[PDB]
């Protein structure tokens, strides 16, 4: 005979009845990445410990003004 | 062990004075199948600190 409700108990006092596994249904039949973090750029120190001076100011940009006949 | 199929009947040993048990009993399920079956399982089974034999 079976002894089908021993054969649960069988399974049940060996391993203690854990044995249902959950599976999630993977509809795409491709995979790619996971959208997993992607952390922001704190640093230590700065990278070059000054901010420049503005390098194209208005008294660098015109040169000079031109006093030709056309 | 009704978990291990319906039970036939049961019966344990107590003491006859200040009755208490010899810590022994026995059993028939129904079946020669379950009987084994159950001792396959607890053969050697535990708990505190004695542990069941059985035959």
């Amino acid at each position: 005979a079976p002894s089908a409700k021993a054969t649960a108990a069988k399974k049940a006092v060996v391993k203690g009845t854990n044995g249902k596994k959950a599976l999630k249904v993977r509809t795409s039949a491709t995979f790619r990445l996971p959208k997993t973090l992607k952390l922001a750029r704190a640093p230590k120190y700065a990278s070059k410990a000054v901010p420049h001076y503005n390098r194209l100011d208005s008294y660098k940009v015109i040169e000079q003004p031109i006093t030709s006949e056309t | 062990f009704a978990q291990f199929g319906d039970l036939k009947e049961v019966r344990l040993a107590r003491n006859k004075k200040t009755g208490n048990s010899r810590h022994y009993g026995f059993l028939e399920f129904v079946n020669k199948e379950d009987a084994m079956i159950a001792q396959e399982s607890m053969n050697n089974y535990l708990l505190m600190g004695h542990l069941l034999q059985v035959r």
